[PDB]
Order: C-alpha cells, then structure tokens, then sequence
C-alpha cells in the first residue's frame, strides 16, 4: 500500500521558519514527483509546487517562490517543505500529494496543521460524559475534549472499532484554547455491559489519552 | 495564470437525482489530444480524493455514478444517481501550465425528509469538577433540516453567556445534521443552582424537546 | 516373475481446511499448490523425472521412537541423498523469512533462473519457492483478513505470472488460471495497482487506455532526462497497449520501450539478473522479475548475452491472465529474427540494424565501425543492388517558428565497437530545442569514438 506520512501538527512563532515532512512508502520513491498543497480553514486549495526526488528538480507556484523551498532525503524517502518569515496568513493544512503519470494527485498525506502563534502547546483535558441517573432502547454517551492548543485532535471510540452512531463536533476556539466534543449512540443492551472508551490523540503535545465511560 | 471558475458554489439535491457541476477555464487546458482536467472530492478532516483524471477517466475504486466530460475551456462533473455519501465539496483542477490551480469548490448537500433531533444532556464529569470547572453538554442529534434553535435554562431562567455551539457537516449515511451545545460555568456557579435544562426548537414539533437534570437528586 | 506395477498411497493424517488450490497440467509437466489452514501440499513433476511431493505443516505428526516453526514432509522415491537434501532445502526456504514479500522476491529470482537456464532442478526449485511464498502470505493473511485484502492482488498476479513462465520453460502452454479463487476480483483496486489488476483479470482495456498511454509517454520523458521511472507500472501499461491500443499505439509504445532500453539499461538488466541469481542473494531490497523484463525484454532491442530466453518470456508474460500469441511480433510482423535493434515506422515499415547486409533490399553500411562487428542499417518495407553510405550533414534551424522539423525523427548514437548506444525519439519541440543546445543524450559530452545518425520517416543522415 502507498502511504504518505505527515506529522499532524506544527506550532511555530511569527517571524520564525518551519520544515514540514512527508515520508513516502509502498512505491519507488524516485519514480514520482511530490506536490505540496495549502488549505486554509474553510477555504479552497492552493498548489504550492512539486519536487522530483530523483534529481531535486522543482516547479514552484510564483506566489510561493520567496516563501517556500522544497527538498528531499532519498535515504529516508522524505520530502520536506520549508517556509520562512511566518505570519498568521501561513497558518493552514499543508498536504503532500503524489503526482501520478496522468498528472493528477493520486495519493495524499493526511496533512500537517501549521499554527503560526506565540502561544504554548496545551494538552487537552479529556472528560467522560455518562448519562444522567435514571432509559430507552438506545443510549447516548459523550466525550469532552477541553482546553487544548494548537489544532488538531484525533478522537476515536474503542480504538476505532466503534465507528457508527458517532458524531464528532468541530473544535471551537474560546479564549485562545480549543474545545471539541463527540457523541456515540449504542443500544441499551450494549452499554454498560460492553466497554465504551473514548481515545484522544493531540499530536502537538504527543499525548494519547483513554477515558472509559462509566455509569454515574 | 489559468483561473478555474466552478458553478454553482452550492448544490442541494434529493437522493436519486443528477448532480451537474461545471468548471470553466480562463484559457484552454487541452493540448495534443489530452485535457489536463481533474476532479476531487473532499469531506471535512480528510485530504481531497481524485475522482476523474484527464477530463473523462474514472479513477480506480470510484463508483460508476461519477462521470466527467469536456474539452478546451468547459468541463462537467456528473453524479447520477446521487447517494448519501456524495455530500461533500468537489473541486476541479488543471495541470496544463504553471501555476497549477484548483476551482473554488462546489458543496453538494442532500435534500431528504424532516427528522426531529434526539436530545441528550450531560452534567459535568466528576474529573472536571475536581479541577474547578463545570461544563454542561447538550447533543441535538440526527435532525433535518439543519435550521434549529437551542436554549439553556438554569433554575427556570434563560442563560445566554458561556454557551458555545458546534455543528457537524451533513451525515454521510443518513443526510442529517447534529449540534453540540456546551454551557461553561465555574464549579462555584454550578453548585449555586439545582435545575439545568437544554431545550431544542425545530420545525418537526410545535413544542420544544426539553432535557433536564437536577444537580442534587441524580 | 509376473510383471506388475507397485503403487503406494499416502494419506495426510489430518483433514485439511482448504483455503485455495491451483493446478497447471500438460503431458510435459504438472504443478499443483494446495493451501489450507497451517498447511501447504505441493506436487511438481516433469515428464521422465520423479515427481516431487512436499507437505509443510505447523503441526508435527507423532513418530515412533526407540525406548523451526514448520514441519516438512517429503513423499517420493528419493534415495537418502535427495531425501536429506529436499527436506533440509524446503525447510531452509520456509524459515528464511516470515515476510511474504521477501519470500516472493526469492520466488521471482528462482523463476528467473528457470527461464534463463531451463532444466529439472531450476523448475522444481522455482515451483517450490512459489508455493512457499503463497503459503507464508496465506498464513499471515489468515490472521487479519481485512488488513491483508489490499496485498492479495500482488500475490495473486505474481502466482499467475510466475506459474505461466515456469510452465512454459517446462514445455506447457499455461500456468495457473487462479490461486486465491474469486477473492482477488472482489477486492477494491488501489490506483497504484490499476494496471496490474487490468492484466490479472483481463479487464476491458478501454477505461485504462489513457492511463497506459500516459504511463508509457511519461516513463519515456523521464528516461530521456535521466530520471528513474516505474518499470513495473510500465510493464502492465505496455501489456494493455499491445492488446488493445488504438491505431498506432502498439508502434508508438515499442519506439519508446526501445528508446528506454539504452545499451546502459540493457547492461543494468544483465547485472540485476546476475545479482538476483547469486547464491548469496539477499531480499532486503525487493525483487521482481519485471525489474529485469521492463523496459528491455518488452523492447525491439533483441541483442545484449546468455539471456536470449528473456525476450520470449516477456512477450509471453504480456498476454493478460484473465492472431500471433506474441504481441510484440503482432505489432510489427515485418521485423526479422536477425535484427539487433528495430525502430518501427508508419505504413507497416521499420528501420532495422543487423550485422550482415540484407539481400535484395536498400541498406546503409555504417561508417567508423570495427570490421568484425559491423553495423548495417536497412528499411524493411513489405530489389536494390546499390552500395549506400549515409550523407554527412549539419543541423539547420535552430529558429523555433512553432513548427517541429525533427519531430518523429530518431537520433541514434553508435560506437566504433559496433554497439547501438542510444535511440532517442524526438517527440516534442522541447526535445528538438535540447538537440540544438549544448537532453544529455543529444548534446555533446563524449569523445571521438561515438558517431550519430538522424533517422527520418524516410532516409538517413550522419551528424555532424
Ligand atoms: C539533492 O539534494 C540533497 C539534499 O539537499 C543533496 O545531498 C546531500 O544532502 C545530505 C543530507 O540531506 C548532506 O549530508 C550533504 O552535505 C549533501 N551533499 C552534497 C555533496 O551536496 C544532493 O547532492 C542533491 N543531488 C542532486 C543530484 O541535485
Ligand atoms: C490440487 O491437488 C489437490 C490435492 O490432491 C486437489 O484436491 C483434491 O482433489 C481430489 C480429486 O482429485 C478430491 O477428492 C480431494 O478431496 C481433494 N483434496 C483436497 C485436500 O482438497 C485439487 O483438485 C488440485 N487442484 C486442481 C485445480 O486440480
Ligand atoms: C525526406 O527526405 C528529404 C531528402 O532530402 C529530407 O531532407 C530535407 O529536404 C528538404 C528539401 O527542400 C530541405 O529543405 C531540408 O533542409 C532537408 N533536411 C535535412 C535535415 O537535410 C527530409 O527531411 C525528409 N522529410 C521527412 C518529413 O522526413
């Protein structure tokens, strides 16, 4: 399987530089160009440039020529993008995308969320939300992810095995910290008889926390 | 620079109907028998996925309901019949010459039957109360249409301050919407009151859906 | 004494939960693979040789006693010499790696030895290696069936490919029709496996034609700029184009694979073969027999060697696993057996390089070449008595009026040793531009031992 692996997050101060990475596997690394694509919250897609890992040949979008440098490490199968003199205009998701021989982007990384900010990394508080004391054919449980910085978090239920009946709400920024929540709905025969656990990963703080939902 | 213009910016359709999305290029993207035109699907929190390459070729593993056509400056993406999982944003893209660019996006939404929200209220967790905080969480799940209002009441008085709302994108399985409403108080404020209420008002009922708890009597 | 046949039956003493089986069979050879839960039953036989029957089990059968992970059983008329050998060798193969991809690398290298030097030892060893590769995959896949579902295509297609090449080296028309039966065609196909899948299941080529053409076109554009290209994706693109290319696709494809098979690339394929066939070969870096076959054995460069069997094997491999059987010969029937290299033309014609000049045909004897290794360039068009040599001319214009004069021309480099070094198709104005400048192939860099020709869709000039 073709995989493009990108770190989830980079938190960098205004005026500094950043280097984001894309580790490629599952294909001949030097046989394909690698693209970079910028996406700002709730906006469209901008193509930055591409690099040929075989000989370091680059094509840049002229809007990014002074901002951006693409490099490769053949020995680690890694493509890098470097950005200089960072501003809040640079905060975005940065995708790597492999160029197919048809010249479309056939494989994509998950994207690195770049946050340009002078604020510090804050790991989330993760709270189990169990129902009120006192019951129908189904049960809603929740998970509260409070007071983290920067974006993103990844939330799963039962390590990803519980995927249906799940609503994960987008993060809201309140007083320089993010809060997200998730609900899961199961049958009354399923919970608490079978275990339901909320898992929350915050890549910027390298934290992975599990909270079992226990009856109140 | 080649500018790609998509129309419409947004499309709402019922299951089973035809979605037509246009992409107009400012200059031709066709050269030597090929059109350097690509279509992508993107769902929130995911990278774009290639659907169509070279104007008209379906990518591997893409359902046959998707098709592309066009040449030169004028291009179309068709979806027929539309299904629930087709609710997404769609982008055209060219690789004709520097710079490579994307269209502005077309958001596709599904029109379906009315559905009442399922309402659930959650007192602060004991872990949060230990830390000095108190969030009250209310979920309004699987409703249609997306228009809804939520009201918090504390001991029968409406509370507006400290309320944060969040909304999911249209669900890929049943085409409904969901909403989280979170009331944040200090542990001290929380413990000064007994009755906490979340009320959902939605067109499916003349009467709001009321979920409550008493801080004391479990 | 009354003449009777002595027949022994041996019954495996546990029932097998059968997962997959495959057999290829003709009067010359038989090859059967049976996969079960923690079980491989493999039978290989070549006409006029003793059959080999081997069982690999995770379980050890109770043996009568005086008062690795797997167990190998051999059934047959092996005396102690071959019996001790076979048991030890088969066990060494299965325990070499728990990684099915490393086992598949070893299976490809063993099949390569069998195609290059056909014979009973290499045929039986490669049949065993393919069976152990499929067994190690099946054992890992058994555990997580949802995670393994994307890796099934590679094993299935290679089982079809390797069994076909092995059965032909043994004198049989066909390999396995399928091993993991019904399973692989139901699995979603990843973009990186689209061309391989189209070959494996003999799919309608029409939705994958633009992809195959672009793969070939881009592989060539990279090659000529000194960039590596995906030679495995190239193999499957060529396979599709030679089976159902539009008008002129097969011809354009073979010009490009010939151009990609440089003398240097051909020597790299021979070095890779040597490294794969080494008794100390390691599988840390993955090996596919497609890495030797593409571009060179799917090209019209016939000459290089002790591996002329490679061309015939690749031409056989090109047929899908779902008129002339050879799709390369089908694309250009005018090309003779004595052609060192051919460059297909429009109108059922081709340029052809040979050591000896053709009888009753227009031909050029090439200048500045060793008399013992000569180069004759002829046009083969479906009687001329004249002694021709190529006209010395320089390159005019050198102006760029958006008109490509050297487009569809082939730039050829040859040495005084009588080897065709390079064969560069000038396909774009970009290439025509680089031809006038000072890419890499056509600008000067090499000494006064290399000559250059321009081949037109008509006649021949010697540059400069
Ligand atoms: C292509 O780029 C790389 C990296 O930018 C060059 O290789 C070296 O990079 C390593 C680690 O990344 C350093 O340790 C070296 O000092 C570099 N060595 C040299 C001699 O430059 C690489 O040379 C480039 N190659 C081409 C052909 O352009
Ligand atoms: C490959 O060999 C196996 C084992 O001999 C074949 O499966 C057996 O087939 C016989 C008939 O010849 C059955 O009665 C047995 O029940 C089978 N045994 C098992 C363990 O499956 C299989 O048919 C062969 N495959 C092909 C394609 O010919
Ligand atoms: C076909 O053959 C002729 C033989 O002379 C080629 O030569 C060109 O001939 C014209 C005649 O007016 C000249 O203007 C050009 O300068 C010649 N070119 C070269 C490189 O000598 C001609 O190129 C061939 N045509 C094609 C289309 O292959």
């Amino acid at each position: 399987q073709v995989q493009l692996q990108q770190p989830g997050a980079e938190l960098v101060k205004p005026g500094a530089s950043v280097k984001m990475s894309c580790k490629a596997s599952g294909y001949s690394f030097t046989s394909y160009w690698m693209n970079w694509v910028k996406q700002r919250p709730g906006r469209g897609l901008e193509w930055i440039g591409r690099i040929d890992p075989s000989d370091n040949e680059t094509h840049y979008n002229q809007d990014f020529k002074d901002k951006v440098t693409l490099t490769v490490d053949k020995s680690s199968s890694t493509v890098y993008i470097q950005l200089s003199s960072l501003t809040s205009e640079d905060s975005a998701v940065y995708y790597c995308g492999r160029l197919g021989y048809v010249y479309g982007f056939d494989y994509w990384g998950q994207g690195t969320t770049l946050t340009v900010s002078s604020a510090k990394t804050t790991a989330p508080s993760v709270y189990p939300l169990a129902p009120v004391c006192g019951t129908g054919s189904s049960v809603t449980l929740g998970c509260l992810v409070k007071g983290y910085f920067p974006e993103p978090v990844t939330l799963t239920w039962n390590s990803g095995s519980l995927s249906s009946g799940v609503h994960t709400f987008p993060a809201v920024l309140q007083s320089d910290l993010y809060t997200l929540s998730s609900s899961v709905t199961v049958t009354s025969s399923t919970w608490p008889s079978q275990s339901i656990t909320c898992n929350v990963a915050h890549p910027a703080s390298s934290t992975k926390v599990d909270k079992k939902i226990e009856p109140r | 620079d080649i500018v790609l213009t998509q129309s419409p910016a947004s499309l709402a359709l019922s299951l089973g109907q035809r979605a037509t999305i246009s992409c107009r290029a400012s200059k031709s993207v066709s050269t030597s028998g090929y059109s350097y035109m690509y279509w992508y699907q993107q769902k929130p929190g995911q990278p774009p996925k290639l659907l169509i390459y070279l104007a008209s070729n379906l990518e591997s593993g893409v359902p046959a309901r998707f098709s592309g056509s066009g040449s030169g400056t004028d291009f179309t993406l068709n979806i027929h019949p539309v299904e629930e999982e087709d609710a997404a944003t769609y982008y055209c893209q060219h690789s004709r010459e520097l710079p490579w660019t994307f269209g502005g996006g077309t958001k596709l939404e599904i029109n379906r039957a009315d559905a009442a929200p399922t309402v659930s209220i959650f007192p602060p967790s004991s872990e949060q109360l230990t830390s000095g905080g108190a969030s009250v969480v209310c979920f309004l799940n699987n409703f249609y249409p997306k228009d809804i209002n939520v009201k918090w009441k504390i001991d029968g008085s409406e509370r507006q301050n400290g309320v944060l709302n969040s909304w999911t994108d249209q669900d890929s399985k049943d085409s409904t919407y969901s909403m989280s409403s979170t009331l944040t108080l200090t542990k001290d404020e929380y413990e000064r009151h007994n009755s906490y209420t979340c009320e959902a008002t939605h067109k499916t009922s003349t009467s709001p859906i009321v979920k409550s708890f008493n801080r004391n009597e479990c | 004494g009354v003449r009777r046949t002595y027949t022994t039956a041996a019954v495996w003493p546990a029932e097998v939960a059968v997962l997959a089986d495959a057999e290829a069979r003709c009067p010359a050879a038989v090859f059967n693979v049976t996969l079960g839960e923690a079980f491989l039953g493999l039978r290989v036989a070549l006409r006029s040789f003793l059959p080999l029957e081997v069982i690999i089990s995770a379980e050890r059968m109770r043996m009568i006693a005086p008062p690795g992970r797997f167990h190998v059983y051999t059934l047959g008329f092996l005396s102690d010499g071959a019996m001790h050998q076979t048991m030890r060798d088969v066990a060494a193969y299965v325990h070499e790696s728990d990684d099915y991809l490393a086992q598949l690398s070893a299976a490809h290298a063993a099949a390569l030895a069998a195609v290059v030097q056909p014979g009973p030892y290499y045929f039986y060893r490669a049949a065993v290696r393919l069976g152990v590769a499929a067994f190690v995959f099946s054992e890992a896949a058994r555990r997580d069936r949802r995670a393994s579902a994307p890796a099934l295509l590679r094993v299935e297609s290679d089982a079809r490919l390797l069994s076909r090449l092995l059965m032909r080296a043994a004198g049989c028309p066909a390999g396995f029709a399928g091993l993991f039966d019904g399973r692989a065609e139901r699995v979603p196909v990843a973009p990186a496996d689209q061309l391989r899948a189209a070959w494996t299941f003999g799919e309608d080529p029409a939705p994958r034609l633009d992809l195959a053409r672009a793969t070939v076109a881009e592989a060539y554009r990279r090659s000529v700029r000194g960039k590596p290209f995906d030679q495995q994706a190239l193999f499957f693109a060529v396979a599709l184009l030679l089976r159902a290319g539009g008008p002129g696709d097969a011809r354009e494809t073979l010009l490009r694979t010939t151009a990609m098979c440089t003398a240097e690339r051909a020597a790299a394929a021979a070095e890779l073969t040597r490294a794969a066939l080494s008794p100390t070969a390691a599988w840390n870096e993955p090996f596919s027999l497609l890495d030797v076959l593409s571009p060179c054995a799917v090209s019209l460069r016939r000459d290089l060697a002790t591996l002329a069997n490679l061309g015939a094997a690749a031409r056989l491999a090109l047929a899908p696993a779902g008129e002339e059987e050879d799709p390369v010969a089908r694309a250009a029937p005018e090309i003779p057996a004595e052609a060192l290299l051919a460059l297909p033309l429009r109108g059922g014609a081709s340029f052809v390089f040979t050591r000896r000049r053709p009888d009753c045909g227009p031909a050029y004897t090439l200048g500045g070449v060793d008399i013992a290794n000569p180069l004759v360039l002829a046009i083969v068009s479906n009687c001329d008595y004249t002694d021709r040599m190529p006209e010395s001319q320089h390159l005019p214009a050198t102006d760029n009026p958006s008109v490509c004069v050297y487009c569809d021309c082939v730039f050829v480099r040859y040495s005084s040793a009588g080897t065709i070094l390079e064969t560069v198709l000038i396909e774009s104005k970009d290439m025509e531009e680089q031809l006038m400048a000072g890419p890499s192939f056509n600008p000067t860099l090499h000494g006064g031992d290399v000559k250059a020709l321009m081949l037109f869709p008509n006649g021949t000039v010697v540059d400069l």
